[PDB]
RNA sequence: CUUUAAUGUUUGAUGUUCUAACGUUGACCCGUAAUCCGGGUUGCGGACAGUGUCUGGUGGGUAGUUUGACUGGGGCGGUCUCCUCCUAAAGAGUAACGGAGGAGCACGAAGGUUGGCUAAUCCUGGUCGGACAUCAGGAGGUUAGUGCAAUGGCAUAAGCCAGCUUGACUGCGAGCGUGACGGCGCGAGCAGGUGCGAAAGCAGGUCAUAGUGAUCCGGUGGUUCUGAAUGGAAGGGCCAUC
RNA sequence: AAUUCCUUGUCGGGUAAGUUCCGACCUGCACGAAUGGCGUAAUGAUGGCCAGGCUGUCUCCACCCGAGACUCAGUGAAAUUGAACUCGCUGUGAAGAUGCAGUGUACCCGCGGCAAGACGGAAAGACCCCGUGAACCUUUACUAUAGCUUGACACUGAACAU
RNA sequence: GUUUAUUAAAAACACAGCACUGUGCAAACACGAAAGUGGACGUAUACGGUGUGACGCCUGCCCGGUGCCGGAAGGUUAAUU
RNA sequence: GUAACGGGGCUAAACCAUGCACCGAAGCUGCGGCAGCGACGCUUAUGCGUUGUUGGGUAGGGGAGCGUUCUGUAAGCCUG
RNA sequence: AGGACCGAACCGACUAAUGUUGAAAAAUUAGCGGAUGACUUGUGGCUGGGGGUGAAAGGCCAAUCAAACCGGGAGAUAGCUGGUUCUCCCCGAAAGCUAUUUAGGUAGCGCCUCGUGAAUUCAUCUCCGGGGGUAGAGCACUGUUUCGGCAACAACCCGAUGCAAACUGCGAAUACCGGAGAAUGUUAUCACGGGAGACACACGGCGGGUGCUAACGUCCGUC
RNA sequence: UUUUGUAUAAUGGGUCAGCGACUUAUAUUCUGUAGCAAGGUUAACCGAAUAGGGGAGCCGAAGGGAAACCGAGUCUUAACU
């Protein structure tokens, strides 16, 4: 039977030009009043997984 | 804690705002002190601080 | 008892010993707290908030000792 | 995804949603195609019947893929100033 | 037509009564030389009780489950995240229910800049001045002072005083350090705009290292990004934020 | 004390000698009045203690009569069992040796008998802990619910008064 | 008198006796989605539930907590409109 | 049960210093043979000569094979 | 008369021995209690499993009971234990860090194997460039100690003497980082990808915490 | 077999013969191999049934952006840095 993709992960990762998956950064939707405006600025631009967790997403997102 | 949170709205019609805290007790008056909101691309006064 | 606990890594130390390739702006010497364990000097300085010996324009590292009663001082000569 | 007991990764990183509902019908044609549409006028459809776009499709972009040679006329389709370029030269006309 | 009473309505209630639903485990008749059941008459009752749906309460009577880990067995006790020093063998890093302490904040100034300033302690002299307030001189030299632990650091002071102030700005960021990862940290320089200085210049918060909570689900404000026939809208996205 | 921890409490009785027993004291670790208090004739295959009688219970075993055991003929099991050419001591060793090292003793094989060892046979230890195991049980653990209850709308109608 | 058939016969259970409490009969209660039935062809000198356990002498003080019985003035409060 | 050199037994068969000899392993060498990889001497499906080197192995990875039943090749071939 | 008395039938089980691969999956023998009663027994009937029944032991409900027996869901689930079968050749681990309702499980990284790429990558040695506060030592500092001294018994101070994981006005060996160069090494090195296993380690040497500088003790670093 | 470690006095087997455990279906990804190649390949079905027809559709030659959209670029930002 056609493998079922991990619905969840498919809402946090986006396969790039190549393997790369492109993802959103954590710590940017809660308790920000007490956070470096530089930290958040360096948090807005979303940017892929680390090859160490990569093999844990291409097994979660079969049809990516 | 006690140090309540506070938001600094732009004096300009713009909706952009800043965020910080302040001791509601000790200092009664509300904080006003200017800043720079990207929208107007210009520095300006910022009010509202309990 | 009532004894235990302890901080963590906080590494802190020299990461650019002696003349190095010294990139456009390597680390050089973290050792936080240190304002005087190592001082800023020459074609490198910075001395960030956490007193991290910055290291400006790329090049060999020096590591000296001058005026104000000895004092370490880290500077970088160009290769 | 079960990374031991600790919270996973597809559960540790936020989720950025919102989906097309328009791209599924917004196609992308290529220079190689064009004249490949058998004859002139690269119409809104035709490409479809030319097994190169797909029924549901409602919109499409010319875009440069390579070929062009034979002068052609695209009808009812979008095009890049880098594609409308590589075509008018090799002969052609844009709908609009 | 606006402020105010009687009639009729409609309408809630309270209180009496009635009979006609409904009850009858009162009597009698018939099916039937049946205590069941049904139908009929009568009596008592009567819109009550009772049942259906909805709803508040009670509900170990019953049912499904949970009730942490480390631990010199387990339990009791203690501990669980973060910061400081030692153990840690002169780069980094390291264990124990090893030895010691701290944090879950504070500050619109205790932040920025500019101008200026420099302690503890003791000696001698001086009204009330007392071991020790304040004044004078000498000695002395980071033994003081850092908003709070400890360590490192501080005179070019990061210590202290005052003037003007909002750089505790916004968008980015060469290149690094540190992590298995999520992530955290340092950062010159660029663009737009600021403050202080005559100027070079400094400022993207506090001498630095603790002072914190991923995700989800939602809340608020902005935006013409999306908007299930079209226009809108609800909802969704993006940015800020709780 | 079916309650007393200290505890063989202290004193009296019983005995040559009494951590038990009986009678008292009261300092009740922590009795107490219907999850009854203190008594009580009778009853008890009920708990404790004492005496007479009795005795092989014992000092301390002896003899005897029978059923096995032993021999012969017939029939004819069992658990257990990696393989056996299956000795002692001292030491070594996964730490308690028939099997390793040293050494000692010993011709080959049965039969009756005894149980010190084969950590002998027997039950995947019930003790202990462990498993994000189970089941029954309890409650002011949670979350649900039968039942018991409340009101509302129905089945449910008519008059008069306030 | 009863009991752990197969390690416990007992001081345990039961018992006559005592008390509290429920129940007006279509009883309380109980079996049963219901009809119906047991209680009882009884009817408060009866029936259920609970604790105590012949008999003798007795059975003290505490209602704050929980439960149960009574009260309604007020506060809070569901569906509903 | 000697059982505090393994034993016998040793007055040097103990101990110290100096020196030569010998015993001693699956180590090193010698000879014969095997396979992975490299070099050169020939040789060019290359494949050999020499020659250098490598070949303890659990979890486990990799690479080569054997044998069994069945289908094609089986009207073939073997078989009283 | 009597839940009266002694005692057979009959009902029952208090003691002991023998039995325990039994004559028997609870009996035999010698004794023991009840024996007109809440007695005992024949035949048949009715209660059904979260249910019955119970003078109450969780006792009984067909040698079965803190939820019977049979069939079905059913190959429940088992991070646990066991078991896992022919041959030759090459390479060859780990018992660690981090997180974990995690601790005898698992995931990322580390370490193995196979493949594809890449450069004086990598390694040893010599030389050159670095930071070092450990060993040792010392006692100005921070504490701690002795003996003198000048001091209304004793502070400071001077001199002489020791001690320190959390003292340092000193300070190695050496380990580590970088640069240069020769030689040797079947690219040992790095990166990407296919396959893993392993996260119980033990002893011995060295530096240590803990313990008694006790343990075949325990916990780190390192070979 | 299990272990840091077993002659172990730790597990298992009295012996023999036969049987006894990494399969199967679909989806997906690598390696090897073959076909074709900026193209490759059909499914159900028709069927003259392993042919041939069927190109519905799937994968690839374009990506970036949440998206509208732009496109060898494109998001980010007022911004060419
Ligand atoms: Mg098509
Ligand atoms: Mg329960
Ligand atoms: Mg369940
Ligand atoms: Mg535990
Ligand atoms: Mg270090
Ligand atoms: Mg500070
Ligand atoms: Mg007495
Ligand atoms: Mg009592
Ligand atoms: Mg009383
Ligand atoms: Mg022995
Ligand atoms: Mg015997
Ligand atoms: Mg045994
Ligand atoms: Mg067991
Ligand atoms: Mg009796
Ligand atoms: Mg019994
Ligand atoms: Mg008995
Ligand atoms: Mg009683
Ligand atoms: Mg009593
Ligand atoms: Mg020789
Ligand atoms: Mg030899
Ligand atoms: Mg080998
Ligand atoms: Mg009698
Ligand atoms: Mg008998
Ligand atoms: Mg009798
Ligand atoms: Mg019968
Ligand atoms: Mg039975
Ligand atoms: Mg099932
Ligand atoms: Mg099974
Ligand atoms: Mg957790
Ligand atoms: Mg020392
Ligand atoms: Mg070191
Ligand atoms: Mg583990
Ligand atoms: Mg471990
Ligand atoms: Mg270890
Ligand atoms: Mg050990
Ligand atoms: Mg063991
Ligand atoms: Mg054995
Ligand atoms: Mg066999």
């Amino acid at each position: 039977p056609k493998i079922k993709t991990v619905r969840g992960a498919a809402k946090r990762f986006k396969k790039t030009g190549k393997g790369g998956f492109k993802h959103k950064h954590a710590n940017l939707r809660h308790i920000l009043t007490k956070k470096a405006t530089k930290r958040k600025r360096h948090l807005r631009p979303k940017a892929m997984v680390s090859k160490g967790d990569l093999g844990l997403v291409i097994a979660c997102l079969p049809y990516a | 804690g006690i140090r309540e949170k506070i938001k600094l709205v732009s004096s300009a019609g713009t909706g952009h705002f800043y965020t910080t805290t302040k001791n509601k007790r000790t200092k009664p008056e509300k904080l006003e002190l200017k800043k720079f909101d990207p929208v107007v691309r210009q520095h300006v006064i910022y009010k509202e601080a309990k | 008892g009532g004894s235990t606990r302890n901080g963590r890594d906080s590494e802190a130390k020299r990461l650019g010993v002696k003349r190095f390739g010294g990139e456009s702006v390597l680390a050089g010497s973290i050792i936080v707290r240190q304002r005087g364990t190592k001082f800023h000097a020459g074609a490198n300085v910075g001395c960030g908030r956490d007193h991290t010996l910055f290291a400006k324009a790329d090049g060999k590292v020096k590591f000296e000792v001058k005026g104000p009663k000895n004092r370490k001082f880290i500077s970088i000569e160009a290769e | 995804g079960f990374e031991g007991g600790q919270m996973p990764l597809y559960r540790r990183l936020p989720k950025f949603g919102f989906t097309s509902r328009k791209a599924a019908i917004t196609a992308e044609i290529r220079l190689s195609d064009l004249a490949k549409v058998e004859g002139g006028v690269v119409d809104l459809n035709t490409l479809k019947a030319a097994n190169i776009i797909g029924i549901q499709i409602e919109f499409a972009k010319v875009i440069l893929a390579g070929e062009v040679t034979t002068p052609v006329t695209v009808r009812g389709l979008r095009v890049t100033k880098g594609a409308r370029a590589a075509i008018e030269a090799a002969g052609g006309k844009i709908e609009e």
